[PDB]
RNA sequence: GUGAUGCAUGGCCGUUUUUAGUUCGUGAAUGAUUUGUCUGGUUAAUUCCGAUAACGAACGAGAUCUUAACCUGCUAAUUAGCGGCGAGUACACUGUACUUGCUGCUUCUUAGAGGAACAUUGUGUGUCUAACACAAGGAAGUUUAAGGCAACAACAGGUCUGUGAUGUCCUUAGAUGAACUAGGCUGCACGCGUGCUACACUGAUAUAUAUAACGAGUAAAAUAUGCUUGCAUACUUUUCCUCCGCCGAAAGGCGUAGGUAAUCUUUAUCAAUAUAUAUCGUGAUGGGGAUAGAUUAUUGCAAUUAUUAAUCUUGAACGAGGAAUGCCUAGUAAGCAUGAUUCAUCAGAUUGUGCUGACUACGUCCCUGCCCUUUGUACACA
């Protein structure tokens, strides 16, 4: 049903091309398979954003977490800890007082971004101050890419 | 809507004065008017010659109360 | 050759540059399909229906598309490649076939060619709404 | 109240009101024969 | 061509009154996939009428108590409603739509000595009433709001005394009888 | 006590003279003078002294003062 | 006294002497009432 | 090293200083214009920071702290006014005014427009008091300057 | 060479000096430079007593702002310049090289 | 002197009052007065047409400008770009997302400037006059809408607690001046406002893409020495928003990039109503939160009167609502947030901005309240 027809030239170079929702699913997909990371144990205790008031209830709200932090660095290659903390933004209600938004928790995104450094998959530089692939993550993501959209295709 | 006695004033003192040049395209007696004319805002400028053009579509029809 | 087009209706404001090539078309580095929304990606289709995607199989129309709401980034891309293929052909391709894609699209409606003008406006005084008072006591 | 369970067209809607079932398990009966809401086939 | 969420292009409607068609205004340039387009209804008297009726309840099943402003659930809710109404019916979800406004709206009303009702109104009332009966079969009635609108319209498009509209119709043409 | 030196009042009073206008500002609680390496508390009631005796005139203003000196001014102060 | 940087007390109007209705914006240092009738020369054209 | 946006608002601040300065010591004369007796102020202000309309309304003030017959007084500044060349004129004095009641005369001539952004560009008002033996006495002046050309102006030779 | 200033005809007047000087003395010029303007903008209660209708009155200060380059000699422009300003606007110099 | 007097005053303001009203010269009709200023038609409006013992004027209304919009292939590019090629990182095959750098170029990101909207063109109603209708081009046809300026006269409206604006009366060493300690307007049977939070499945919940604008922003730390943590003296600038990288669940804490600012927060992008699929599938329910002690960090020298604030425990009313009553016709009501002010800390206050773009009126005088004409008055404090 996600497909629609293309009469329109396309280049399928890269992962932008491809869904982005599902393609994360497929990330977590292959990382529940390969399983090069931990969950971690130490995230089951606290609540993922501060007016979440909620716990997750998926026992893979850190996996989608870290897939979705790597969509948003393949974006935007200039991010930080306060990008995420925005990004991730949510509504907290104050019960008598107003609904306000606020931001999600520093802690998470801080240990998702160490995973992924300790992974290797992204790295920090001066110039370009954010978050910036390396050359490898690129064409792994970009044969990740062109393996998603293959294997929907066809 | 309607329109004021000092546009409908400044609307019948011009007219009489250069006739002869006065024409039937109404985009020209536009331009005549503030060719003419010495009001400073622009809205008046094509609002009374609006009226101008509203009062020679009178003519070649009947009396037309002046000129 | 190269022509840059740009399209304003509403907040968003697209930017297309219509080139040489065969059809390559690019919304930012997404595709004319991610942006979420099937039914307005079928608004902008409307156009290729009404002419056809023979003619833009030669033609490439790069897009850069950025801020402003969901609505006014199609209602802005359609008139800015509306531009963009009038352009082109008036000055690269054909021009006889332009006369009658324009009666085309005009056929369809006015509103491609231009948009509208409906904007808001500044609040007022007197309470939370635009025209709205503070609830009065006796 | 509630009252229906899931003991006993794969239609959500139409099953639920087939069988007199809570609709979790609706879609459970649903997946145990073709195996938010979806458009249909 | 087009498609109503990728399925009903109601390319055959019903005769009805023939009144009420100019009011309902189904045709092409009203033709969408989804309600909730930029149209506008404030310069004059027909385009409120030239929304199409799909609209015409998106935006007008829409309030209760907090319930009020949310719009673009009310076109989840008419989508997943006209799923259950050709399902469990075997008709056209927008043809028993139009059989159920045709036939759902008051022939007449007093109001201050009876008065004939104009099209529009008769259109209006019977949406009115069709959700209004829609929150009162949410609240405190068991089943969902969605099955409480694929029982409703049906009710009123095939004269069943469980539509709360038809029973409101009635109470409004009898003070005719007293009246006229 | 604010005992107010004899050396101090002279200090201010050829601050002054060196000049011939000169602004006293109303609040005393600044720790200096931009001109006058002076604790102000002390000089304003001096200064308005002095205008009561008729010898220095002011025109006042809103948070500042613009005393005047007047001819018959230099000569009462000066010893 | 107990003085201090910090406060309502730190500062005040400029004119008046009062530290009732102080507006600061863009640093002005002045009260509503004064400001009210000085805000013409001031440079504030009330617009629109 | 400060902000030009916070700049503006220190010149506006300064401008206005230097103007009720000026106000709060002009009564001798007019206006010979400002420095960017001339040796007192430009030390003051140094130190400090280290057929005129307005003209017939200060004197309107000296006019009358003095004594002199309220009506008489306006009526010949009335006459000062036309012969500077105003267009036309108004002025108002209310207070106590010899009786134990507050109370308001007008004297108006010409046109005395009243409203608009043409009528603010145009008219040239100025306001006044005058602390007197049983309270004080304000004073309003209006002044017009002739026709920039005024909107409702036409004519055609 | 930026300008400032808050009445449009002044930066207007002032502009126009610009370029003139350059066309007579034939230097390698920069383009010229045109800045959205800023508006500042605040709301104050009239009514100095409690008592009444509460109204307020809204301001306007509109700020033009451009900017210019000359390959010229800093003293002759800034002379140039300091001949035909008004203290009303103010003026900052710098240079360009190709 | 924030002591009395606003019924002694100024100024300002709020009301009659955003309506359509007000006045004069001359003429005419014991006097107060009348006409002009009107039977009628029209209207945003004594706005105009017309009749007319009036003729001619002035104010008020009218209008002007900002916001949105199209052009001016004008004017040009800072802090906006467009390219183009310089090498590519992966693919196509006879350009692409991610990058470096400058210059062929300025409709594009924008403002200097004016223009364009003028019952505009024809098909109609109207004494063919005032005015009003359709269709159309056109972004712009209800003055393109929305913003402010408010005449005459009045109120014995509010304020002398805003002022060194101010009369008169009243008071100063046991002050009616200033400062300091603590307290109060947060205390409460109740009543009325302005508001803030639910009564759910049109919803309760977890993931994320597509998200804009008005916005707003710079007389003190610490270190060393001497005397013995505190005082005195010396050196940078901490004293705004903050980005980043760390620590802490968090609050918050640490060291730094940027910027006095289309340059740094931030803007190839800042909130919410979202989204599509996932837990639930209206069962006083898991909804919903009146309600608690325990505390942890910041704010200020001081948080007790739990300022603010992170978690766990809490589980009142609530089935859409007594008599009554408020506001409101277009990107507006409402929902939803959010900017700014007051700010050391605190919106549940006030003033702006944006998203979603709802149900119906080309109206009426029934209520209420105004305007005009005639009429009756024993009312004039009306």
């Amino acid at each position: 049903r996600l497909l629609e027809p293309v009469p329109f030239v396309k280049t399928n170079n890269c992962i932008k091309d491809v869904d982005a929702d599902l393609f994360i699913r497929s990330y977590a997909t292959h990382l529940k398979l390969h399983n090069k990371i931990t969950y971690p144990k130490w995230c089951t205790f606290v609540k993922t954003g501060k007016g979440r008031k909620l716990a997750p209830l998926n026992e893979d709200w850190y996996f989608i977490r870290a897939s979705s932090i790597l969509r948003r660095l393949y974006l935007h290659p200039d991010i930080g800890v306060g990008f995420l903390r925005r990004q991730f933004s949510s509504k907290q209600r104050r019960g008598v007082a107003p609904n306000h938004t606020s931001l999600a928790s520093g802690k998470i995104l801080r240990s998702i971004l160490q995973q992924l450094e300790n992974l290797g998959y992204v790295e920090q530089n001066p110039k370009k101050k954010g978050r910036r692939l390396t050359t490898k993550g690129e064409n792994a993501i970009n044969n990740f890419a062109r393996y998603i959209n293959k294997k929907v295709y066809n | 809507r309607v329109r004021t006695k000092t546009i409908k004033r400044a609307a019948r003192q011009i007219v009489e004065k250069y006739y002869a040049k006065l024409t039937l395209d109404f985009q020209i007696n536009k331009k005549i008017t503030e060719e003419v004319a010495i009001i400073p805002s622009k809205r008046m400028k094509n609002k009374v010659a609006g009226f101008v053009t509203h009062l020679m579509k009178r003519i070649q029809k009947g009396p037309v109360r002046g000129i | 050759k190269r022509v840059q087009t740009f399209g304003k209706k509403k907040t968003a404001v697209a930017v297309a540059t219509v080139t040489n090539g065969k059809g390559l078309i690019k919304l930012n580095g997404k595709n004319l399909d991610l942006v979420e929304p099937y039914i307005l990606k079928t608004k902008v289709y409307e156009p290729l229906w009404l002419i056809g995607s023979g003619k833009l199989k030669n033609l490439d129309i790069r897009i850069r598309v950025k801020g402003g709401g969901q609505t006014s980034q199609i209602y802005a891309i359609r008139q800015a490649i509306g531009k963009g293929i009038i352009s082109y052909y008036q000055k690269y391709v054909d021009e006889s076939t332009k006369k009658e894609l324009k009666d085309v699209l005009l056929r369809y409606d006015r509103s491609l060619l231009v948009g509208d003008t409906r904007r808001c406006e500044p609040k007022k005084f007197g309470g939370k709404g635009a025209r709205a008072r503070y609830q009065k006591s006796y | 109240k509630l009252n229906h369970a899931v003991f006993i067209v794969i239609t959500p809607s139409a099953i639920a009101e087939k069988y007199k079932v809570n609709l979790s398990v609706a879609r459970a009966v649903i997946n145990h024969l073709a195996d938010s809401q979806k458009l249909y086939t | 061509d087009i498609k109503l969420f990728k399925k009903w292009s109601y390319e055959e409607i019903n005769i009805a009154d023939l009144s009420l068609v100019d009011c309902i205004a189904v045709s092409q340039k009203a033709c969408v996939y989804t309600p909730h387009t930029a149209g506008r209804y404030q310069k004059k008297r027909f385009r409120k009428a030239l929304c199409p009726i799909v609209e015409r309840l998106v935006n007008s099943m829409m309030m209760h108590g907090r319930n009020n402003g949310k719009k673009l659930k009310a076109i989840r809710i008419v989508a997943y409603a006209f799923e259950i109404i050709h399902l469990m019916t075997g008709e056209n979800p927008l043809q028993v739509f139009v059989n159920a406004v045709q036939k759902g709206g008051p022939r007449e009303d007093s109001t201050r000595q009876a008065v004939d009702v104009s099209p529009l109104r008769r259109v209006n009332q019977a949406i009115y009433l069709i959700c209004t009966g829609a929150r009162n079969a949410a609240f405190r009635n068991i089943k969902s709001i969605s099955e409480c609108l694929a029982e409703e319209i049906i009710n009123c498009a095939n004269e069943s005394s469980s539509s709360y509209a038809i029973k409101k119709k009635d109470e409004i043409e009898r003070v005719a009888k007293a009246n006229r | 006590y604010s005992y107010i030196p004899k050396q101090n009042k002279k200090l201010i009073y050829e601050y002054l003279f060196k000049e011939g206008v000169i602004v006293v500002e109303k609040d005393a609680k600044i720790p200096r003078h931009p001109h006058l390496n002076v604790p102000n508390l002390h000089i304003m009631m001096t200064l308005k002294s002095l205008k009561s005796r008729n010898y220095v005139e002011e025109k006042y203003n809103w948070k500042h003062q613009y005393f005047i000196l007047n001819n018959e001014g230099i000569e009462y102060l000066r010893e | 006294v107990h003085p201090k940087k910090y406060g309502q007390g730190s500062r005040q109007c400029r004119v008046c002497s009062n530290k009732h209705a102080i507006i600061r914006k863009y640093n002005i240092n002045i009260c509503r009432q004064c400001f009210r009738e000085r805000a013409d020369i001031i440079g504030f054209k009330k617009y629109r | 090293p400060i902000s030009k946006k916070r700049k503006f608002i220190n010149d506006g601040v300064f401008q206005a200083e230097l103007n009720e300065f000026l106000a709060r010591i002009l009564a001798e004369d007019g206006y010979s214009g400002v420095e960017v007796r001339i040796r007192e102020l430009t030390s003051l202000v140094q130190k400090r920071f280290f057929l005129c309309a307005m003209a017939q309304a200060e004197s309107l003030r000296y006019k009358l702290l003095k004594g002199l017959a309220v009506r008489r007084a306006c009526y010949g500044v009335l006459r000062h006014i036309m012969e500077s060349g105003a267009k036309g004129c108004e002025v108002i004095v209310s207070g106590k005014l010899r009786a134990q009641r507050a109370k308001s005369m007008k004297f108006r001539d010409g046109y005395l427009i009243s409203t608009g952004e043409p009528s603010k560009r145009f008219v040239n008002t100025a306001t006044r008091s005058a602390q007197l033996k049983q309270g004080v006495l304000g004073i309003k002046v209006k002044i017009m300057l002739p026709t920039s050309i005024l909107p409702d102006n036409i004519s055609v030779l | 060479i930026a300008l400032t200033s808050k009445n449009l005809r002044a930066i207007e007047k002032v502009c126009s000096d610009i370029m003139k000087g350059a066309k007579e003395k034939n230097l390698n010029v920069s383009g010229p430079v045109r800045l959205p303007v800023k508006t500042l903008r605040i709301t104050t209660r009239k009514s100095p007593c409690g008592e009444g209708t509460n109204t307020w009155d809204r301001f306007e200060l509109r700020i033009y702002k451009r900017l210019i380059d000359l390959y010229s000699q800093c003293e002759v422009v800034t002379q140039m310049t300091s001949i035909n300003i008004d203290p009303v606007v103010e003026v900052e110099v710098i240079i360009t090289d190709s």
